[PDB]
């Protein structure tokens, strides 16, 4: 988990936002690398998102 | 127990394409546990019917 530097237009929209409402950014990258659905893994019994 | 059962009885409606029902009950106690369980597998929407 070390840290990197990402940046573009979400990351301008986030700092607007903050700016505009007062938060403090903590930007971290998902581990799983991916936008995450519902999906069927060992043990389907509980409904979870990834 | 009852969370076993009611798991076979929701694999029987599985088959024959049973999808729409209804929960009628006693004011037996041992049944709240029941409601839950089939509650909370309504809620479970990621597999199943
Ligand atoms: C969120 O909106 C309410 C209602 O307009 C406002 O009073 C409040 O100040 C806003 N939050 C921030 C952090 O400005
Ligand atoms: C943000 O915080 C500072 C100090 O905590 C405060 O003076 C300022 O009014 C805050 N901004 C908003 C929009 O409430």
């Amino acid at each position: 988990t070390v840290p990197q530097c990402c940046y573009g237009f979400c990351i301008d929209l986030l700092i607007k936002l903050a700016r505009t409402m007062n938060f403090t950014y903590e930007v971290h990258l998902v581990a799983d690398g991916k936008f995450g659905t519902q999906e069927r893994v060992n043990n389907s019994n509980k409904k979870e998102w990834n | 127990s009852i969370q076993q059962q009611a798991t076979v009885m929701l694999k029987i409606m599985q088959d024959y394409d049973w999808h729409v029902f209804s929960l009628v009950t006693t004011i037996f106690p041992g049944y709240r546990e029941f409601i839950s369980f089939v509650k909370t597998t309504v809620d479970n929407s990621f597999v199943g019917w």
